[PDB]
């Protein structure tokens, strides 16, 4: 999280690291979404250009999570898939679209004032709010500037947030050069807005999820996908329509939990 | 039960960037 | 292609 602040005890009870076994590390985020299901981007399990491919076993998750270096002692949580899903209409080769994958919590978590889950959007939810300068919060521990390295500017002690405004589609084919899909959207603040802030590395898998005045629920609008960096004035992140691709994520749930 | 951070608005206490939200989808002042 | 990039990682 390029420009933001640290979290608080509770404010994100769905964040979850994509903490691999060994090398004993840390390769993305991801949110609660259900007893047992967490979903995230699929850059963040099966990237064969940089050779990315993982399984239930590779990896191990962890909930309850404030303090990104630590052992959350007895507010933390960890269980390891039991089976990783992916999208199988995925882009790794082009853009890296429907940057979408789940996975079946080898067994069940128990909630509690420190994991707690995170409800997908309705049109309707998924259409009040989805709009040009809406803000959405994205979370995570990823790297305080852009790729380079510091328990300092490389990496947070703690839970990073930054609220940011939906992007006027137009002006979001005009950041990039590659070819994005109604199925992308992008956050951030203009050049000229004269604020700043984003997302950065192993940010990604990360949630976007925003606040619906109707209900006062937490949606979850977005996953973290990509960018050209971190905090570039001219660009804007780029996240994953999460209702675009409602349709599959109910599927493998009714179809494997 | 979802989208209700049980430390915030399940007993209603508000975090200090949210109400920063608000003022976007019906724009401050 | 993930938000620092192409060219891998540092």
């Amino acid at each position: 999280i390029v420009e933001g602040s640290d979290a608080e005890i509770g404010m994100s009870p769905w964040q979850v690291m994509l903490f691999r076994k060994s090398p004993q590390e840390l390769l993305c985020g991801a949110s609660l979404i259900s007893d047992r299901w967490v979903l995230t981007a699929a850059h963040c399990l099966l990237y064969p250009p940089w050779d990315k491919n993982f399984t239930e076993n590779d990896l191990l998750v962890r909930i309850g999570k404030h303090s990104r270096t630590r052992y959350e002692r007895n507010i933390e949580k960890i269980s390891m898939l039991e089976k990783i899903y992916i999208h199988p209409r995925y882009n790794w080769r082009e853009n890296l679209d429907r940057d979408i994958a789940l996975m079946k919590l080898k067994k069940p978590v128990a909630f509690s004032d420190y994991i707690h889950p995170v409800c997908l959007p309705d049109r309707e939810t998924a259409a009040s709010l989805l709009q040009a300068g809406y803000k959405g919060r994205v979370t995570g521990w990823g790297n305080l500037k852009e790729t380079w390295t510091a328990v300092g500017k490389g990496q947070p002690s703690v839970l990073q947030v930054v609220n940011l405004p939906i992007v006027e589609r137009p002006v979001c084919k005009d950041s990039t050069r590659i070819r994005i899909t109604d199925n992308m959207f992008c956050a951030g603040y203009k050049p000229d807005e004269g604020k700043r802030g984003d997302a950065c590395e192993g940010d990604s898998g990360g949630p976007f999820v925003m606040k619906s005045p109707f209900n006062n629920r937490w949606y979850q609008m977005g996953i973290v996908s990509w960018g050209e960096g971190c905090d570039r004035d001219g660009k804007y992140g780029f996240y994953t329509h999460v209702f675009r691709l409602k349709k599959w994520i109910q599927k493998v749930i009714d179809q494997f939990g | 039960d979802c989208g209700l951070r049980p430390l915030f608005e399940k007993k209603s206490l508000e975090d200090k960037t949210e109400r920063e939200l608000l003022e976007s989808y019906i724009d401050g002042r | 292609l993930d938000p620092r990039s192409k060219y891998e990682p540092f």
